[PDB]
């Protein structure tokens, strides 16, 4: 019907990921709302309320019932283009859609790159210290 | 809600 | 970049299928032209100039240099929606594009169905003749 | 051109 890579652009798909979301009727951050804001549910053992924007890859936990998912996306990743998108999915032109998918691809890379950077810096701190320790023992 | 721990 | 099912909507993909097409510069039915008209090259041992509309699945052989592929598509499959499409691919809305892909899907089925009809009618001729032969002495 | 024949 539509290729798996592109399904996260669809609100109905995003919604469907919220398998066991705790915040339901009565709350500001319902699945309908989380999905409208671009969030995929992707919980861990560690933080089972974990949610990620499919477009800018910002990850957010510690959700509270009165949290407006849009306000939170705006606050925590103000530069996310998905926020600027006013048209519905079917109303986009292919050029527009393709322009968007490229941005997302670039965002995914930037996220992966920033992760590798932080892990590498961590590995470098361990190595440096170990060598200093040997120099200290000297 | 807050950013992830890292 | 774009799923294989959908690539035939792109002129540059269609063009690429014309690996060994004989009608090149000088001719009215060049690959650029054939592709613009919606044709995929899909040659056989049997007819190595074979070409199909990717959208309505009409198949046409016996191409001549002065053949304008658009005039031929119009002539031989006048009801093909791809002909009605005036916008460039990038200018279509997803709804419009999806409306089109559904029509193509239906067209594919109708073609498969009409082929099966023809094969069944062929098998029926062989059967009839065999029975007639056995009715004789 | 012309309709493929069988
Ligand atoms: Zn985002
Ligand atoms: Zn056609």
């Amino acid at each position: 019907t539509l290729p798996p890579a592109w399904q996260p652009f669809l609100k109905d798909h995003r919604i469907s990921t919220f398998k066991n979301w705790p915040f339901l009727e009565g709350c500001a951050c319902t699945p309908e709302r989380m999905a409208e804001a671009g969030f995929i549910h992707c919980p861990t053992e560690n933080e089972p309320d974990l949610a990620q924007c499919f477009f800018c890859f910002k990850e957010l936990e510690g959700w509270e019932p009165d949290d407006d998912p849009i306000e939170e996306h705006k606050k925590h990743s103000s530069g996310c283009a998905f926020l600027s998108v006013k048209k519905q999915f079917e109303e986009l032109t292919l050029g527009e859609f393709l322009k968007l998918d490229r941005e997302r691809a670039k965002n995914k890379i930037a996220k992966e790159t920033n992760n590798k950077k932080k892990e590498f810096e961590e590995t470098a701190k361990k190595v440096r210290r170990a060598i200093e320790q040997l120099a200290a023992m000297d | 809600a807050r950013t992830k721990q890292t």
